[PDB]
């Protein structure tokens, strides 16, 4: 197959190259460094105050739980970043996928150090987002509960609605029903809300003289029919392991607890459901870091994606579909770490052709049960009078139906710009890709900065024109100012990943490494047959 | 000369060929030794090339074919299609 | 299992053996040489005028596409032999199954050399017979499109009806829906009819400056609202790869085009669904060559079938069912190149107990999901007055029900005579065996030469008898003459394979290896459970 090879045209030595490579790499260190700060939790301050109570710290409980040197895919680390007034590191809960007794597991634990480990809205959003990855990919669940309650001041966004707290239990009872075991480790306070995570879980474990599961802790219970009693008396580890039966395992301490945990994950008689025709894993043909220099630093300076593909696929072998048709969209087959995958990467605009090319490709990947990988760097759909009277409208729709309907594992990485219709047709957040990631240079918004400022300002001088007047560049310029900046802001990776519109920002040069991880994990669950809606021809 | 024939180096320009025949040249049998020797029988030891027989091509073809087992499917190994 | 062995009773050195083996081998050489003539296609003539255009010949295209030294089972090579007025080599379409990227594939290509590659009635029949083997055994299809149109003079038998052209498109869209990839390689003209073969296909390849896919070629298009345009401009290679999108891959020439093709079959994520308890392959105990002399030369001369059995099964081990009962039909279990199989081979007439024996066997076979192997050499059902009053009618029916309904893989091979009810009770063409083959010595017909002339002429003097007259040996003999010769003509293998009543005439001493190839190939498709109709007790 020495012809399915992608011969680069990138000079790793060129000036231009190191130029891009430069700003790219800077961006990665920008992320590298913020990521470290968030590993701080509630800060050196109370963090030390934690260890004082004899409690292993959050991120350490995880390292201890995982298998010797197993990897760990963390989700939305930038969670709630610069979102609430205060600082709430990783939204007070760290979750991710890691090996435990030879099973790719979804692990969720709270940082009792971040504002008491209580649930701010984004905490619930992230906790939930994990059980989604848990369900969608069938990975058993380990919950390391150690939280206060729900952040009382902001409850109107934590308690009522469908996707608020309490949907946590829903999801748990359902996964337990679909046979994705639910395991719990209580290593702290567990008042009211989070009181159910331990009570609704196939198996539960408690750390004596530390863990407490009560629907109403002493604060509330004194506020009840008076009554005054201690934490360990009310609902401690001995109360629920020897008497009630809300716990199943009596642990000695954080380290023991985790040990008991692993042992449960051991007798799971677990078998993976996926099934692809994976081949022996061959590394790419070019250093994966060369990427730093493949990506222009000039936001809107066109480059060829095939160069990006060349650095992720195995042996930089790529078989391209409708090679020279609707070139704005690149499609093809190849493998990644053995697993066969179908790629759809943007290479410019997106005229009708592209859409059709894409719909047609999906049909083929959907028929052979091959997972799809979307590479977004879409600026939008070519507009105009002919392009529109040509159905660039309905053609684009054929693409979405395809994507929207595809039941094969779908994966999305933002390596350019997700702006407008584009984001959708390329399996954006709203289309359930099992995972969706963002490079640091990627920018996502409804449309460009002045683009919006353009229309939003223009109607203002159209309503005011057929109104016997006009808008002088005085008020016009003041109607554009705010928007121009607003968009610049709401388009950066941090802004996105802090709100979970992505399961995180990643290292461009590690993309492959994460894609294979994901895929593998996504194979814990069967690849389903696909059923397409109606296709507007 | 035995050793020189049991040795095989491939994927590069080698003098392994030259030596084989310089130990075998009849001049080497007798003490016809001096420092011009290598120059002298120059022809005898550095012959001119030639796309030799089909005799070759044939074997080379049969040899090549016999060193690619085809493919054995995990589905049915015993598959005679291999 | 040194008991399940078949110890031979044939002396390979006897004179009688050498006698049979003689006229047998001649028969085979007879086939040998014809098959060579057919390899010529439209004759050195235009065949060379082909390579002229820089086009690779048909069978050459196939060997290039196949895997290095893969085997290739060809189908109905004697296709259309001495059928049409002119010579229409292998019906101008070569089809067969072969390894392509480790997948047993169904391949079909047209011989541009044979009368312009157009579809004569049987070209269509052969084409469709291929898609059958393809759907029935789940073998991905590779169409090497290079045909004129449909043979204009004989359209009445090539266009309308159900199983006529256009049913090619029917099977095609259905195969792509039942998930059997449909790959198309265009390497010549492809006007009108065959224009859909590449239009209706998961993936399609075109050879530049040579491939042409259009509804109406320039002859027809000029015959339209005038207009005179060239081949290359109307529907060339560059038009459908860069403009319309009817093609997907732009190949530089015949060799490239096939290479592109291979690649597609490579990203199929294909997996076989058959499933048997195959055991390690162990060769027979008697040279399969010796078959030549086991089969008598005197057509209606009694021989023991178990002899042919012993030279095909693994280790000539064969366990016989209802050993000594209605011995006219021999039934047993054995293995063939690993694959276990249940056999039913004729050994004479066929009384009532023989069919009850065979129907009972088919139940055990169909109950364990073991392939069925039929070896026909049946002259008919024993007739008589007590015989008929004994139900040789309803019991015979019992057999056919079982055969017609058996859903495991059925394989038939004619090694004697397919005559009358026999052919049906032994899985003849109409019972859809996955594959049906014919030996050089075997003859097929509704009933013997004179047998039919017997009755056919008898009635003529029965209607002329109760009509106050009689049949004089002068008219009766002129009634039977034409029949006695007709039957001899349409009873011969060439006549049969010529009209696709079988997927080809084979080498008796090669049988064993054809069966292995087939069986394995049919394991690309799941052995389905069987449901029997009502049994007339
Ligand atoms: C959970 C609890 C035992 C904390 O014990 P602790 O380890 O001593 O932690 P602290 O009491 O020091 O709490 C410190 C932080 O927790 C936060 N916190 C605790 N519970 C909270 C809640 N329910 N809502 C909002 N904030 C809460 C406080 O705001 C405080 O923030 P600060 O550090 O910035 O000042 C105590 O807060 C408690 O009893 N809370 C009960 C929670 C509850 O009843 N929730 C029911 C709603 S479902
Ligand atoms: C197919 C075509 C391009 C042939 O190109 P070519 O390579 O130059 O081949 P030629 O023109 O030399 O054709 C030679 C043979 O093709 C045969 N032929 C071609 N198309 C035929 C058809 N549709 N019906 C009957 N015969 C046909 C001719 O009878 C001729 O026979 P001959 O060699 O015994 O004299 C040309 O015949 C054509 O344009 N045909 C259109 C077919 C069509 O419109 N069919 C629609 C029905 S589905
Ligand atoms: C930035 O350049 C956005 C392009 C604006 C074009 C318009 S806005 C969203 C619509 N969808 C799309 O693909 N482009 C359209």
């Amino acid at each position: 197959s020495h012809m399915a090879i992608l011969h680069t045209q990138i000079n790793p030595r060129s000036a231009e190259f190191a130029a891009n490579a430069a700003t790219m790499l800077e961006q990665v260190n920008a992320l590298r460094t913020l990521l470290g700060r968030i590993h701080e939790g509630g800060g050196s301050a109370a963090q030390a105050r934690h260890s004082a109570r004899g409690k292993l710290l959050v991120r350490e409980r995880i390292n201890r739980l995982l298998d010797p040197g197993s990897p760990f895919l963390e989700l939305s680390a930038l969670a709630a970043h610069e979102v609430y007034g205060e600082e709430v590191a990783a939204a007070g809960i760290v979750a991710g996928i890691g090996r435990v007794e030879g099973v790719e597991c979804m692990i969720v634990g709270n940082d009792a150090t971040v504002k008491g480990g209580t649930y701010y809205p984004l905490t619930v959003k992230k906790h939930l987002r994990a059980q989604a990855i848990a369900l969608e990919n069938r990975l058993p669940c380990i919950y390391l509960v150690d939280s206060g309650g729900a952040n009382l001041p902001r409850q109107d966004e934590v308690f009522p609605d469908r996707e608020h707290f309490g949907r946590i239990f829903f999801n748990q009872a359902n996964m337990s029903a679909r046979g994705i075991p639910q395991i719990a480790v209580v290593m702290g306070s567990c008042t009211a809300g989070g009181a159910y995570v331990p009570a609704m879980s196939d198996e539960t474990v408690m750390v004596r003289e530390q863990a407490t599961i009560f629907l109403a802790g002493p604060p509330l219970v004194k506020a009840a029919t008076g009554e005054v009693v201690s934490a360990e008396e009310l609902g401690g580890a001995d109360v629920h392991c020897k008497v009630s039966g809300v716990a199943d395992h009596y642990a000695e301490d954080d380290d023991h607890a985790l040990a008991i945990a692993r042992r449960c994950v051991a007798n799971l008689n677990w078998r993976k459901q996926g099934q692809l025709q994976c081949r022996a894993p061959r590394a790419p043909l070019y250093p994966a870091e060369e990427l730093y220099g493949v990506i222009p630093a000039d936001s809107k300076q066109p480059y060829d994606v095939r160069e990006v593909i060349a650095r992720l696929v195995d042996g930089s072998e790529f078989d391209e579909f409708k090679a020279l048709f609707g070139t704005t969209l690149v499609c093809g087959f190849a493998h990644l770490h053995g697993y066969p995958i179908a790629i759809l990467a943007n290479n410019g605009i997106l005229f009708a052709e592209a859409a059709q090319k894409g719909a047609h490709f999906i049909e083929l990947a959907c028929q052979r049960g091959i997972p799809l990988l979307f590479l977004q760097n879409i600026t939008g759909f070519m507009v105009g009078q002919k392009y529109e009277a040509g159905g660039i409208a309905k053609h684009g729709a054929k693409l979405v139906t395809a994507v929207a309907c595809a039941r094969v594992p779908k994966f999305t990485v933002l390596i350019g710009g997700s702006f407008g219709a584009g984001n959708y047709g390329m399996c954006g957040r709203a289309y359930d890709p099992r995972f969706l990631w963002m490079w640091p240079n990627a920018r996502i918004g409804v449309m460009g900065g002045e683009q919006a400022a353009g229309v939003l300002a223009q109607v203002k001088r159209e309503q005011a024109e057929r109104a016997g007047q006009q808008l002088g560049v005085e008020e016009e310029a003041k109607i554009k100012a705010p928007i121009l900046e607003q968009y610049e802001h709401q388009g950066h990776p941090y802004y996105s990943s802090a709100r979970l519109w992505d399961d995180g920002v990643i290292d461009p040069a590690q993309t492959r490494e994460v894609l294979a991880l994901a895929l593998s994990a996504a194979l814990n669950a069967p690849i389903e047959p696909t059923a397409f809606g109606v296709f507007r021809m | 000369l035995a050793m020189l024939a049991e040795t095989s180096v491939g994927g590069l320009r080698t003098n392994l060929a030259f030596l084989r025949r310089i130990l075998g040249h009849p001049a080497f049998a007798a003490a016809e030794l001096d420092t011009g020797f290598i120059a002298r029988h120059q022809d005898d030891l550095l012959p001119a090339p030639q796309a030799l027989p089909e005799h070759f091509w044939q074997a080379a073809a049969e040899a090549w074919l016999q060193s690619e087992p085809g493919h054995r499917r995990d589905d049915d190994p015993h598959s005679p299609w291999s």
